[PDB]
DNA sequence: TCGCCCCCCTTCGGTGCTTTGCACCGAAGGGGGGC
């Protein structure tokens, strides 16, 4: 086998990440995996004169209970060398998002049988803590693709596309997309019929070397108003102030009638009678609402951007745009684990399936902004990952000045 | 001995030459406890002599050892560590006493000249160059360069402990039920074997690692406890922290509070309840080092408070990895948290404190968010694991705050303790309006190219107010409009205000603040009964809104 | 007149917001401790 030749991009260093605390059974299963790798020589063993590092975890899905490591190579991605530059990236398919049932496969492993450029393998450093710091970190190095590295699938683009050749060919109403390290297998087949064939898919893929979507079932949940048979003061300040904002993403929102309605210095608690112009108003403004916004259309050159707001009772509401108020997509993400009692774990799952639609929609995550404390998230947001890949995030604290998600 | 492992290449930054700096004067006492050395040195190949053809220089000096008599050879490579390539520190914490088990037989090692037992990469030597000055005047000094990890080099440290974990990786892999900790080139080695096979393996790893070049003399070969190991005493059953000396002054300056507020942290890993506040307080809006800070009444408290918990003996045990991690928390005051992490009640593993005031504006729930986030991570450290908490904060209250706050928040398995101050929430705002009571239109604004504005209302029963401000902001005039509301208003009161920063701040509930004036509506809104808080935006002519918008004009 | 590591407390300065100050956060100053 011959390397790609791969470099960062133009005046860009290697990432320089901190290894943080790992618990006392991640690290045991990274070492039992490192072992491994290393005697397959997949990895090598370095010393300190590599200043680079990334830092390492370990996930276990709880539908397969055995250990995955996990590397954050997301600096390593962000420096890496664009590959659609040196034309090798991964067309989206339109289709796979009008599927009623979507199996999501690791096949990360398929990496570990093309060596990596030898200048390259420095970047890709991880160090393996110790409990109580008995030991310094132990460190190793790649000398294959490694999974979670954005040039693996663009490196690997030929090889995998000559492997699902026969099975895309036998099955044209099926489309595969990958993403990173994972297969989005999407058909509108019987949910047991479709699970037999991404287990013929599985077993054609050993030949060489999850849990079912419902894009189908995935609904937009608009800007809805309150209902009711009287009205107060604070409830046309509530529906006044909402629609105000809302007039930034939709088009001839008013709010001269019921702002009037408003006259004077009144008691929050006092009943307003609606006008029948106001009413009228209204109803005009639950129209626009009601029916999707004209003129937005995804900007493939452009991020995503996925805001997310805590609304209560295991509901979350989110936004997916690329420009402010040009919203691609509105949703609520609902948990269901059953004890109802872990924010953090609820939103972590939120980002993760928030992620896994804009994959299948668009064929990128978007980058988030979580409402959350950064040292919060940071305490405990591992424990709940359950994907081989990780999105952007940036922490931020918006206090809701109107209930407008919900 | 100098190891024969493999040198580690290392390479000086690109673009950059090495180092020249001269040779400054030294004492006579200093220049011969370096001839020692380097004669000696030079005998066992440590360093080499070299001439003019390198042109490379940097200074040495020496400090003494703390095994009293012995001097340790430095070199002030400031200019080459800068010059020198960037290194990964595999070195990723500290060990701490109370992560060990209890072990049958330990013994505590030391290898001899450890960095100079470690070979220097061949190509890289010239850099290293030196010179003893011998009595300055009378003599150009000679000139060396280094054949081994000199000690004020930056990469000395990683390829020793690099160097070192090769050497100890087959004796580990061959011995899994010896546990080896290694810091630097400090050896703990605790096994459960009779002391007889104890000493058997001991001698077998002694000899493995003279083998590799490593000395391991008996002046630093601890066999019988108590064992000096990272400035703790390990007993059999139990360890504890080294005599800790606290400053004592008459007159103290900067520097002399630095020192004890750094005494007294290293203190609270084992001595509960520890307060550095008041004393760290004194260092606030110091200009030197030397000058010097009165010690004030509430600092001297603290600084008796801590004497006394540090006079009465205290000890940690060690971890049973068999029993549950239990940390217990309590409030302290002014910010200031205390913590107890035990298996068994009254046998404590360690202590610590937390104390960060993070943010302008915050409240006790998150502080004791902040501080079991800590004690988690670093009990992840220490013992691979979360430990259980007990907490001085209500179920209902806590139950409260996560339905209310609009952040997501949590904190794993708890259990509520009932030691006093409890942690509460000091107000809380209502959902809904308030029947009965009044509506306070609020707004403030400022000119904000001169420091004038002002902040006023209007009410639903006809009251009206404007105060004029003078050196203030926009954001400012906004929060003295709620100040006065509430101020004016009975124990229920309804306020629409059109700051959405105002509101951001109040509906986090927090109740203590760097600000002097969130801390006056902090104050207000503890008095009050019940409270409703309400947004509209600002110049579209709302209601009471704009009537008070009119107003500040 | 040095090096590398962890910790805390204070200070400073860069970032981005539908801002004009403000909150956030990483880095660097001081201190403790280890070899
Ligand atoms: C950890 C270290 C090794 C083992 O630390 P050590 O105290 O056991 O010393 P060493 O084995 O050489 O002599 P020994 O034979 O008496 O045991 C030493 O090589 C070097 C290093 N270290 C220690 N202190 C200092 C210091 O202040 N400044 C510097 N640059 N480096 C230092
Ligand atoms: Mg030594």
């Amino acid at each position: 086998i011959e390397t790609v030749p791969v470099k960062l991009k133009p005046g860009m260093d290697g990432p320089k990440v901190k290894q943080w605390p790992l618990t006392e059974e991640k690290i045991k299963a990274l070492v039992e995996i490192c072992t491994e790798m290393e005697k397959e020589g997949k990895i090598s063993k370095i010393g300190p004169e590599n200043p680079y590092n990334t830092p390492v975890f370990a996930i276990k899905k709880k539908d397969s209970t055995k250990w995955r490591k996990l590397v954050d190579f997301r600096e390593l991605n962000k420096r890496t060398q664009d590959f659609w530059e040196v034309q090798l990236g991964i067309p989206h398919p339109a289709g796979l998002k009008q599927k009623k049932s979507v199996t999501v496969l690791d096949v990360g492993d398929a990496y570990f049988s093309v060596p990596l450029d030898k200048d390259f393998r420095k970047y890709t450093a991880f160090t393996i803590p110790s409990i109580n710091n008995e030991t310094p970190g132990i460190r190793y190095q790649y000398n294959v693709l490694p999974q979670g590295w954005k040039g693996s699938p663009a490196i690997f683009q030929s090889s995998m596309t000559k492997i699902l050749e026969p099975f895309r060919k036998q099955n044209p109403d099926i489309v595969i997309y990958q993403y990173m390290d994972d297969l989005y297998v999407g058909s509108d087949l019987e949910i047991g019929q479709h699970r037999t064939k991404i287990e013929e898919l599985r077993q054609h893929l050993l030949r060489w070397g999850g849990y079912e979507l419902h894009p189908d079932k995935w609904t937009v949940q608009p800007i809805v108003l309150p209902e009711k048979d009287s009205w107060t003061v604070n409830d046309i300040q509530k529906l006044v102030g909402k629609l105000n904002w809302a007039s930034q993403i939709y088009a001839g929102i008013k709010v001269r009638q019921l702002s009037k309605l408003l006259r004077g210095t009144k008691a929050l608690t006092e009943v307003v009678p609606l006008t029948e112009e106001a009413e009228l108003e209204l109803a005009e403004n639950r129209e626009i609402l009601k029916e999707p916004v004209h003129g937005v259309y995804y900007d493939p050159s452009k991020d995503l951007i996925a805001e997310i707001q805590k609304q209560g009772q295991g509901q979350w509401t989110y936004q997916i745009y690329q420009e402010p108020f040009k919203n691609l997509k509105t949703g609520k993400y609902a948990r269901m684990k059953g004890a109802h009692t872990n924010d953090v774990k609820q939103l972590t799952e939120a980002v993760q399936k928030i992620a896994t639609e804009s994959i299948v929609i668009w064929g990128k995550t978007p980058k988030f902004k979580l409402p959350i404390q950064k040292e919060t998230w940071e305490a405990w947001w591992t424990e709940y990952w359950q994907a081989t890949w990780i999105p952007e995030w940036e922490f931020v604290n918006t206090p809701p000045l109107v209930k407008l998600w919900y | 001995p100098i190891s024969p492992i493999e040198t580690v290449p290392v390479k000086l930054k690109p673009g950059m030459d090495g180092p020249k700096v001269k040779q400054w004067p030294l004492t006579e006492e200093k220049i011969k406890a370096l001839v020692e050395i380097c004669t000696e040195m030079e005998k066992e190949g440590k360093i080499s002599k070299i001439g003019p053809e390198n042109p490379y220089n940097t200074p040495v000096f020496a400090i003494k050892k703390k095994d009293s008599t012995k001097w340790r050879k430095l070199v002030d490579f400031r200019e080459l560590n800068k010059r020198t390539q960037d290194f990964w520190e595999v070195q990723l914490g500290i060990p701490h006493p109370a992560g060990l088990k209890q072990k049958k037989s330990v013994t505590v090692l030391d290898v001899g000249d450890a960095f100079y037992s470690v070979p220097l990469d061949k190509d890289f030597r010239k850099y290293t160059a030196f010179t003893i000055p011998s009595i300055n005047n009378e003599t150009p000094g000679i000139r060396y360069q280094y054949n081994v990890l000199p000690m004020g080099w930056k990469g000395s440290p990683a390829i020793f402990q690099s160097s070192m974990t090769k050497i100890l990786e087959p004796f580990r892999k061959q011995n899994p039920d010896i546990v080896i900790y290694q810091y630097m080139d400090d050896l703990y080695v605790g096994s459960d074997l009779e002391i007889g096979q104890h000493r058997t393996k001991i001698e077998e790893l002694r000899q493995h690692l003279l083998r590799w070049g490593f000395t391991t003399p008996d002046k630093k070969h601890q066999k019988e406890p108590p064992f000096l190991w990272m400035g703790y005493e390990l007993h059999p059953d139990k360890w504890t922290v080294q005599p800790i000396v606290l400053p004592e002054k008459d007159s103290w300056t900067v520097n002399d509070i630095q020192k004890l507020v750094g005494k007294l942290n290293w203190a609270s890993q084992i001595y509960a309840g520890i307060k550095v506040r008041q004393l760290s307080k004194l260092l606030r809006g110091t200009k030197a080092l030397t000058e010097v800070v009165p010690l004030t009444e509430e600092a001297e408290l603290e600084l008796a408070e801590n004497r006394e918990i540090l006079k009465e003996p205290v000890h940690g045990v060690y971890y049973d990895p068999s029993k549950d991690l239990i940390a217990e928390i309590q409030k302290q005051g002014q910010g200031q948290w205390t913590y107890q992490i035990y298996q068994e009640p009254f046998k404590n593993l360690k202590t610590g404190k937390y104390a960060r005031m993070k943010g302008a504006h915050t409240n006790d729930v998150k502080q004791l968010t902040e501080a079991v986030q800590k004690i988690a991570t670093e009990s992840i450290v220490i013992w691979g694991k979360t430990p259980k908490f007990k907490l001085p904060i209500q179920k209902e209250t806590w139950e409260a705050w996560w339905t209310e706050y609009w952040q997501a928040t949590w904190i794993p398995e708890w259990e509520f303790v009932n030691t006093p101050p409890l942690v509460k929430l000091w107000y809380q705002l209502e959902k809904e309006p308030i029947i009965g009571a009044e509506t306070f239109y609020v707004d403030g604004a400022a000119n904000r190219e001169t420091k004038l504005g002002k902040a006023g209302y209007v009410t639903d029963r006809g009251r009206q107010k404007v105060v004029p401000l003078t050196d203030t902001t926009n954001q400012k005039t906004e929060l003295q409009a709620i100040h006065l509301a509430l101020q004016d208003s009975g124990l229920e009161v309804n306020i629409v205000t059109d700051s959405q920063y105002a509101l951001g701040i109040i509906q986090a509930q927090p109740d203590k603040s760097e600000s002097e004036l969130v801390s006056q509506i902090i104050e207000q809104l503890i008095k009050k009964e019940k409270v409703y808080l309400a947004w509209v935006p600002a110049h579209k002519g709302i209601g009471g809104n704009e009537q008070v918008d009119k107003l500040v004009s």
